[PDB]
């Protein structure tokens, strides 16, 4: 079969900064390729159209350029970012063989570019234990979990019971809130809940643990504020069952 | 984007019912058509695709063509709850896929069993916060967001795509102040008369 791969998946980068983002396809030959840029609430717009008839690009003038290295692998790049670079980006492939095929899009690679990084928080992770209240009226018991105060906007939580991550019972916000509705660069919060029976609650053996990977700034990104570089990384909170 | 347009509200359906997206293109000689499915936060999946005119059927889906008057529509029936999305149509020329702004479509779950209740979960001691979750609730009713600014309130979550169990609606309310109770957390929102409130 065929596929396609793009990466980063998720960049946090300050202004002036270099870009460079990858796409490889596999299982075909001689494929179109395209690099998208998306804005949200939008749909994709054309940066560049690539085959064996040429290169096609936008009217529209960009700040990227295009490369294409080897039969499949197709990359987009800037020399210095500026902050209206910031968006989802997407990479594409379509079959220039008989018939039609691929037509798909790759992962995306979301972008952020700063103009300061100092403005830059990872999520403080709290675990909130259910209701006694809703274990007797129901016999479930909902969790809570509230990742707050990041920024930028790009969190990924998961939950964790007896150390293998759960889907059932697991329901989690689509996208963060601003804490700051009217201010800009304001930081933001995500909410999840993780229901189970009230039975498996109240054993104090079950443990639990919401897990939030945050993205922010790389080792080679300068720092020097007292608290922690808020590089990319894992938050978590934990919590037991109890009896009662 | 004016090539391919896709000018539609915001659709919503309750699980079970039909919905439909329109999609208008303006170039005639456009050899084929794409639907995309694109949750919050991915990239685009495609539906389908037809470059003959008429329906073309796969499951649920029906993708119909008009090539004169130059409409593209996708058909989705026994709406699924995991159907909500923001839906893309685009439009093929010489290999060149233009896409239309979208639209979003929300189906609303149907709940068998409502049995809407507001509590009071309890911090693992590591915050100061206290949440208030109203859950079980059918789909019927909305959650407003709340007047003061230092609540607050996500209305809706979706299902983790692995998830084997079924679906409940329900809503979360925090703050840090001390005269916040989960009495009056949702009393922006209009909850059911007969929403449970267990007294501590």
């Amino acid at each position: 079969s065929q596929t396609i791969h793009q990466w980063p998946a998720t960049l946090v980068q300050p202004v002036g900064s270099p870009l460079s983002l990858e796409c490889t396809v596999e299982g075909t030959s001689n494929p179109n390729l395209y690099w998208y840029r998306q804005a949200a609430g939008r749909g994709p717009q054309l940066l560049f159209y690539w085959g064996p008839f040429g290169q096609i690009s936008s009217e529209v003038p960009q700040n990227l350029s295009a490369s294409r290295p080897q039969d499949r692998q197709f990359i987009l790049s800037s020399k210095k970012l500026l902050l209206s670079d910031s968006g989802f980006y997407l990479c594409a492939w379509s079959e220039t063989g008989l018939g039609m095929g691929g037509w798909q899009f790759g992962e995306g690679s979301r972008l952020t570019v700063l103009e300061d990084l100092k403005n830059v928080f990872p999520p403080e992770v709290a675990v909130f234990e259910p209701s006694e209240a809703e274990i007797s009226h129901t016999q479930k018991a909902t969790l809570v979990c509230l990742a707050t105060g990041f920024y930028p906007d790009h969190v990924e939580l998961s939950w964790w019971v007896n150390g293998k991550e759960v889907h059932s019972g697991v329901c989690t916000d689509p996208q963060p809130l601003k804490e700051q509705p009217a201010l800009n660069d304001s930081r933001y919060a995500l909410s999840s809940r993780l229901r189970v029976s009230a039975t498996f609650w109240q054993d104090p053996r079950n443990h639990f643990r919401c897990q939030v990977q945050f993205y922010g700034l790389s080792e080679n990104d300068e720092w020097t504020q007292d608290r922690a570089k808020p590089v990319t990384q894992i938050v978590s909170a934990e919590a037991w069952g109890r009896a009662d | 984007q004016k090539e391919v347009e896709q000018n539609s509200g915001p659709l919503s359906v309750p699980e079970g019912a039909i919905a439909s997206l329109n999609c208008t293109y303006s170039f005639l000689g456009s050899q084929s058509f794409f639907w995309y499915r694109q949750y919050s936060g991915k990239s685009p999946e495609l539906i389908m695709f037809t470059y003959r005119e008429g329906d073309k059927e796969d499951g649920r889906f029906t993708a119909q063509l008009n090539k004169a008057s130059q409409h593209v529509s996708l058909l989705i029936r026994d709406s699924q709850p995991s159907d909500s999305a923001t839906y893309l149509c685009a439009v093929n020329d010489g290999g060149r896929l233009t896409f239309g702004d979208g639209t979003t479509l929300t189906v609303k779950p149907n709940i068998q069993n409502p049995d809407p209740a507001v509590y009071q979960l309890r911090d693992s001691k590591s915050s100061d916060k206290s949440v208030c979750l109203f859950t079980d609730f059918d789909s019927q009713t909305n959650v407003s967001q709340s007047k003061d600014s230092d609540v607050y309130i996500t209305d809706k979550c979706v299902l983790d795509m692995r998830s084997m169990d079924f679906k409940s609606n329900s809503a979360v309310a925090w703050s840090n102040k001390s005269d916040f109770a989960c009495a009056n957390a949702f009393n922006n929102s209009i909850i059911p008369e007969d929403t449970f409130f267990p007294s501590p």
